């Protein structure tokens, strides 16, 4: 069967009306933890949820510049945790160049590839990038 | 885990460690063999329970390793134990808990692997999208260095002390002198880890014998090491922002080690950790309570985790010399802990004989948490 | 091992098994939280210590399993266990002996495996120089056994058609229902006299059990507690010597000390859940556990005493034969299935006079000159009146 | 290169042209005979005298192979081969599929049992019916 070319439905939101993607966030109707896309609450094991926009804006918690990475990833990239308002933290690849990146830096929501599929076509993602 | 009564180590085993050409289960017999010969066990069916540590080998390790030695049967049980870098020192807390629950007077520990005669599914969310433990830890030095004012040559440190620390041993892989420069100098993995601060893949085993205060006393040991304490825990698992210059588990598994053992970490002589990366050992020395919150850097600059400091960390050379055999490291770091007491380490032997060792290995972790498992033992001088 | 204290089951947890689509994981954390809720846990805190079998998915498969369930953490020591099929086993063997030592009051044992979404000896090991595959050397115990008694291969067939009979009611099995001796005879032959249909296939499963002390399941208001009659594991042995192959040197060794340590003898058995990963390996086991004379094996089966109206049924659940096999999963997924048993839960495949006794049993690797690395067996009674 | 000869402690060829024969070798300390190890299972020692065995056995049990070793050509036969010196020896059988039976006398014969890692086939030690 294909492999996947986008990377998930389940976290990442393609508005239908053209309007601007955002990361999914869940919020347990039972005890009011957010998280992400869970098929039960680790906090108190209810599968009742609420789904919850995320911010677009975050911020560089930690980043990395990548020249050994993962096998078939072209080198150099950039990954980071990327903490956002909602006190939750995203582990994302940064778009740009090697030596540009900073501890607290604000960015923002991008889709682009992440990698290439088991069919050697890429899986469009969400990504961070610097704010003009 | 608080111990029901005593438990003390009687021999240890240990092989060198590097590229080897024999498998994990001629490496395994090597390191218990010399672990029964030093507990003055010349027979097989002295030893009630075994068990051995292994990630990547084979499902039926201990009893591959025990075949040789005649010890396989109705009088061995044997049990593999895996968590990932944990497996070898969870065989020897297997071992303990035998012993000091009173089902054993006398068991064994086994840690083994061999990788070069031979990680995360794509499904887990930051393998999906490129990440490499090397990049992990490359962002908790990132960090550090935003807060502290750290630099690579800071880091590279670690790697200039450890690899000097193990010089004289003849059990490492890696030893001698290296200086910032090479180790700042060598290829870059993930910004600041260079290839000379990881650690890398290698072949080896170790094994240590436990048992009750009279079975010391039975097998004539001279020097029984006494297990002050001895703890297991999980890695916590959530998606919040976290202080990655801290370490959840690491913080909580030597706090519970200080509280059921009675012993702080300012008595600690020397101590064996997962050096992987020499950012973890930086973090470490903050998270196992050595110094305060941000004061590792200052530890590591004024000599505090060398020859003459409050503590002499890595003195085998850690895992950034020996390499890391999955399976092995765990009770490696244990093995020698046992003859830096006994003063027994000549040319690497740490100054006043310490007292009190500490060892500790992380192993494996999911996207959300830190690690997936912490070991770490108490050790003390059980003779005077 | 004997037990310091009593050591009692609370909850039991099964999926389904069979070819799944979700991993090792999934399958062992809907296994724990089955086993939890019928313990009546409220508070995950309770769960003082957890140990996970697994053969070949992962280095901390406890981990990843309560990962979901939020449960690792400074509570929780997870120790991961391995010794091929008795993995499972001896993840509840060291949850019952944290129970039984008084180290912790409440454990978990887990068992859990996914072989079939993942692409998977050494050359080293002599008899697999030698072109060594373990169809032929169970298959080496049956022509033995052919030569010895005069069974043939319709009388080693029967386990089959007895274990499918066995698991037709039950939807946990994979395999199940009527299959005719003819057509288990007929199927391919891989290694004479071991056709495809006398062979357990590979599968996905997982099974949990939750041990807790006698207060333990006052606390928690068990109203069928199951008692661990006891509890065994060894290590086979080693030697390059002749041995009689349709014995079973570890098997016999294991069951004897099971036998000396719980006072209950083989005869009182109600049901067994043994290796069955070959049809010849449970017809040599009731020799090797004792629920027959040395030879008498091929009598009992024919007998129908290892079936509904005999003395101990065996493979009730419908065994490896039916269930198929995922490495880390099949030694807890019997426990689950005998405490069910004992429980009379198990409508439509629930054996007659409701059990009071029932036995396990999983082996699990050998290198050359062993007949198995491991063994595990448990007895566990009707723990309430 | 891969090795093309399974294995020169266990299996000894003589050069000057006699019968081949299996190595066997008893423990100077506790008397156990066993196949070739660096020391003995049962006391530890590592001192020992090679004892050639007898070049006929018996097939103790044996089974035809009809899905084998992935490499392995399919049909293959394979025993417990039981020598009179009370060591049982696992090897190939030359010849058919359903031929053989339990207790049926075998002698030692050179063969090959499989192809290397070069694609090469390595000799070794299989049994045969006697002529
Ligand atoms: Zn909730
Ligand atoms: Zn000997």
């Amino acid at each position: 069967e294909p492999d996947i070319t986008f990377f998930h439905p389940d976290i990442l939101e393609v508005p239908k009306d053209g309007g601007l993607p955002y990361l999914k966030g869940y919020r347990c109707k039972k005890c009011g933890q957010l998280d992400f896309k869970t098929e039960m609450c680790t906090n108190c094991w209810s599968e009742e949820f609420e789904m919850v926009p995320l911010s677009r804006r975050g911020k560089v918690y930690s980043f990395s510049d990548i020249y050994i990475g993962q096998q078939g990833l072209a080198t150099p990239y950039i990954f980071a945790y990327v903490d956002l308002p909602e006190n939750l933290r995203v582990f994302a690849q940064l778009e740009g160049e090697v030596d540009t990146y900073r501890c607290d830096e604000e960015v923002e929501l991008t889709l682009g590839p992440i990698r290439m599929n088991n069919d050697n076509l890429p899986i469009i993602s969400y990504k961070f990038k610097k704010i003009a | 885990m608080k111990l029901q009564r005593e438990v003390y180590i009687a021999g240890v085993g240990e092989t060198k460690f590097g590229k080897h050409t024999v498998d994990f289960d001629v490496l395994g017999r090597e390191a218990a063999l010399q672990a029964m010969n030093g507990s003055n066990i010349d027979r097989p069916d002295m030893i009630q329970s075994a068990y051995v540590g292994n990630g990547m080998n084979d499902m039926t390790t201990g009893q591959a390793v025990f075949r040789g030695l005649g010890m396989c049967g109705p009088n061995l049980p044997i049990i593999n134990v895996q968590s990932a870098c944990s497996a070898g020192a969870m065989a020897v807390f297997c071992a303990i808990k035998d012993v000091a629950t009173g089902v054993t007077d006398l068991s064994i520990g086994v840690g083994t692997e061999n990788h070069t005669m031979h990680s995360a599914a794509r499904s887990d969310i930051e393998t999906m999208h490129g990440a490499v433990m090397t990049g992990k830890y490359a962002m908790r030095a990132t960090r550090y260095m935003h807060e502290t004012g750290a630099t690579i040559e800071d880091l590279a440190m670690i790697t200039v002390k450890n690899r000097k620390h193990a010089t004289h041993n003849p059990y490492a892989w890696f030893k001698g002198a290296i200086t910032v420069e090479e180790v700042v100098n060598s290829r870059m993995v993930a910004y600041p880890m260079t290839l000379q601060q990881c650690c890398g893949i290698a072949d080896g085993a170790a094994a240590v014998v436990v048992g009750s205060k009279e079975m010391m006393k039975k097998l004539g040991i001279a020097k029984p090491v006494k297990v002050a304490g001895v703890v297991v825990e999980s890695g916590p698992y959530h998606n919040r922002p976290r202080d990655i210059t801290g370490d959840d588990i690491t913080e909580t598994t030597s706090e519970k080690l200080y509280e059921e053992s009675g012993i702080g970490p300012k008595e600690v002589n020397i101590l064996e950790l997962h050096d992987a990366f020499t950012i973890a050992e930086l973090l470490y020395y903050e998270c196992m309570g050595l110094c305060k919150k941000g004061d590792g850097l200052k530890f590591l600059r004024d000599g505090q985790s060398t020859y003459g400091g409050q503590c002499v960390v890595s003195p085998r050379g850690g895992l950034l010399s020996y390499g890391h055999p999955i399976g092995a490291s765990g009770a490696a770091q244990i093995a020698q802990n046992v003859k830096q007491l006994r003063g027994e380490c000549g040319g690497y032997q740490v100054g006043p004989t310490p007292k009190v060792a500490m060892s500790h290995v992380t192993g494996g972790g999911l996207s959300g948490t830190e690690h997936a498992a912490c070991t770490m033992h108490m050790l003390v001088k059980g003779w005077g």
